[PDB]
């Protein structure tokens, strides 16, 4: 084996899941030729 | 026109959602991403897990792990990779492996199954190779299908069974360790130097027997190492491990006045810091999900066979100190084993473990996570985690006996070309 | 009675002595050792380099190459090993090849060969690595042999050729560069797009060509690593280099009063500091000596070629940025070079490399080592080294072109019972 | 594609050697190197002179 | 390549060999039944 050995239970409630990406940004990805909103 | 032949080293996002389920004691794939040599990789993942609803609240909590590997082409492909990286653009195409036509094979790997039926083939070949290094037992057989169409379900749709928590009966001796060895005298004579010659190889066999299984195991005892590229095996980056709990919930009608029914539910994170990526490859993440082995009819050794003898009951350090293992049977510590069934101990064993203690009142009960029966067949169908044991716990739904929603925060360091810059001729 | 399973770490000495001779441009060995997994490996080498009585009086230094290398035997048995080390005692032995019978064929090996004609694999396929990964041209066809006695004479007796230090010719461009190449198009149109397609076509294959004929160029270009596990290579652990100098004995009789001799004798070290072996393997060391490569008949090339252009002699930015690369041929830089021998050199290199002039007066003389003739033959004989050039600067003695006599302070730091632990049964 | 017209400044190394042989009274070229306009050269010679004995 | 790149050149003279072993001394090799001078 190598390395890890490590633990991750959190206390408190499992909210629901907000926004399927992004945790940071980098360049821009999608070209539709102007803006959409 | 302008030729572009270099790029600037930027953070890519790489981040996406997690709706995974799963049975008990099978290793399922959870997250898959490639990554090109050069990169560096990060990842945090977020979620919750649940079990199934109860039919009569929370009694023993269960244990969860979570696992990152990485795994090299070069490990995969072998020779026709470097051939392949060496001739460049007009090389020939890296070949796939075959899946039976359903929408759930292939579910193992963490993917939906194409309508071609084919998917590449270091996804397959790479999860054979984590789980023959680090989940089966050191002294069992390795698993070499070549196909995933050979396969049956169960090990389609989830992946492939794993060993119980360690035991008294879930962790023996291996099955070929020798409880006696024989030296050629003469008839009216011993040579006793060769005598001691003879003791020397018996110690040489029973390392190999005990902690020396693989290669990796041999090298280490000298004092070396070995590097993963020597031996072929994954890598191991991280590893996560945790206890799931929740509460309960009270019945208030007429009839159900007094009935009170589970919910495990669990927030988690699985963190892996910074990796520098040496080689073109994939980083797989699984799941796994145990309870600790427990049954109804097990009884305390020296309770259930016999007569006791004085080295049964003494204790005595000159005796279990000098002696060889003993061989007992399912018999000795289940009410209905099988007299049939072996297995070997070390001597004293029953002075350094407790069993735990279940009252008859509970037996044929629902919920209440047990092993009803004492496991039948051989050593390797005792040793792995039987699924069906665990039906009668859990009311029947959908989504199968865990399930859990988890977000995965990855970020990769690349030297890539933008998007911008792909589009555009000059 | 009393069995060891261990032992204490201690230096051992490993000291031995140095009588060597060979040629001039090849690879020979010098020193050997077997280590241990876990080992600690040190050396200093405390020596005289000498070459043979010059003819003349010293003019020109040669200089001195000394390499350490590690090769594990895991390299060379690849899974006859590994089956052997973790089946123990009892194990199949490891096979053998054969030698010509004679005393001094395997000398390229450094050792005497015995009399039954066969030396363990390990010691000749680790010297065939070395030369496959370090010594050869990039674009050279590999050796392989299998046994030792399929070599000849030259070979066997003394090391494999070497390159001449780099030169216009004796490091020209590799002899499968393009100087064109095409694009398919219509009759009346093109597309453009495509053409800007082409261009990334080809820049990946002259990359290819220049920097990266090996593996592990190739994954050293995207930024990642590569360890010698996954390459299958030798590890160089130090390296030395040295120019060897002397003086002059003067004759004092009737006939010789005027004449001088040339006496080459240096004092040199080796040291390799403190490595740790992680698995079981061999320590080589080898020489290698070598001259300038001058040649009486070289010209320069605006000197040589005909009728002087614009492209030949202007020195514009514009123009040696932008062309292909050029051929020409042995007649174009050699006095009776042969016009049928062809070979690519960059534009402009003739303003970056000035040749050495050599007076016609010096032609056919004995001492002053030089290169009589233009050679001849394709690129790879030319580019390789013939000790039959220096013949005419030596006298003739049974020690060859250069003798040495060295001591090698070797120490390791083992994990071995002493000799007394090994004699006494109890 | 990629078109270059100029380029930077840098020293060259354009060292050789020098196996020599002469009579006495008369002159005779020794080393000899081509320059481009805006050069700048630069040389150290050091050698040994011998007569014959 | 690795790492090395050293150089070993030394001024003087060569010594003759003086010797055939000996940088650093460990334990007894060779047993004969007592000393032998």
């Amino acid at each position: 084996s190598k390395g890890k050995k490590r633990s991750g239970a959190r206390p408190g409630r499992p909210q629901p899941l907000r926004g399927t990406k992004g945790k940071r940004k980098g360049a821009r990805l999608w070209y539709v030729g102007g803006q959409q909103f | 026109s302008n030729v572009q032949t270099g790029a600037e080293r930027m953070p890519h996002d790489l981040s996406h959602l997690g709706f995974l389920a799963g049975q008990i004691g099978r290793l399922i794939t959870i997250s898959t991403t490639p990554v090109i040599a050069g990169d560096s990789f990060e990842m945090d993942a977020v979620g919750a897990l649940r079990l199934s609803p109860l039919r009569r609240g929370l009694a023993i909590d269960s244990t969860v792990d979570i696992f990152t590997f990485y795994v090299p082409h070069r490990h995969v492909y072998g020779e026709q990779w470097i051939k392949f990286m060496k001739d460049g653009v007009n090389a020939a195409p890296l070949p796939t492996v075959n899946t039976t036509g359903y929408i759930d094979h292939a579910a193992f790997l963490g993917t939906i199954n194409p309508d071609t039926n084919k998917i590449p083939k270091h996804l397959f070949q790479g999860y054979l190779n984590i789980y023959n290094n680090y989940f089966k037992a050191p002294w069992m057989p390795d698993r070499t299908e070549a196909n995933p169409n050979q396969l049956n379900e169960d090990d389609a749709r989830y992946g492939f069974r794993c060993c119980h928590l360690k035991n008294i009966w879930t962790a023996p001796l291996p099955p070929e360790t020798e409880l006696s060895r024989q030296m050629t005298t003469s008839t009216t004579s011993i040579d006793i130097m060769g005598l001691q010659a003879a003791y020397a190889n018996l110690h040489t066999d029973q390392e190999r027997d005990y902690f020396m299984q693989r290669y990796r195991d041999v090298i280490s005892s000298f004092g070396g190492k070995t590097s993963y590229d020597a031996d072929n095996r994954p890598l191991l980056v991280m590893r996560s491990n945790f206890w799931a709990s929740g509460y309960d919930v009270d019945g208030t009608d007429q009839t159900s006045l007094g009935q009170f029914s589970g919910r495990v539910q669990q927030t988690y994170k699985h963190s892996v810091p910074r990796f520098f990526v040496p080689e073109h490859g994939t980083m797989f993440t699984l799941a796994l999900v145990r309870f600790p082995p427990t049954a109804t009819k097990e009884i305390q050794y020296l309770n259930a066979k016999g007569a006791l003898t004085y080295t049964d009951i003494a204790g005595d350090p000159a005796l279990y100190g000098n002696l060889p293992p003993r061989e007992i049977s399912m018999k000795d510590v289940f009410r209905s084993g099988d007299a049939s069934k072996k297995f070997k101990i070390a001597e004293g064993q029953w002075y350094r473990y407790a069993p735990s203690y279940v009252s008859p009142a509970y037996h044929l009960l629902e919920g209440f996570p047990f092993i009803q029966e004492p496991p039948s067949g051989d050593l390797q169908e005792r040793v792995l985690i039987r699924h069906h044991d665990y039906d009668q716990c859990f009311q029947s739904v959908q989504l199968l006996q865990w399930n859990s929603q988890v977000k995965f925060n990855v970020t990769v360091y690349r030297n890539l070309p933008t998007t911008r810059d792909s589009i555009m001729t000059s």
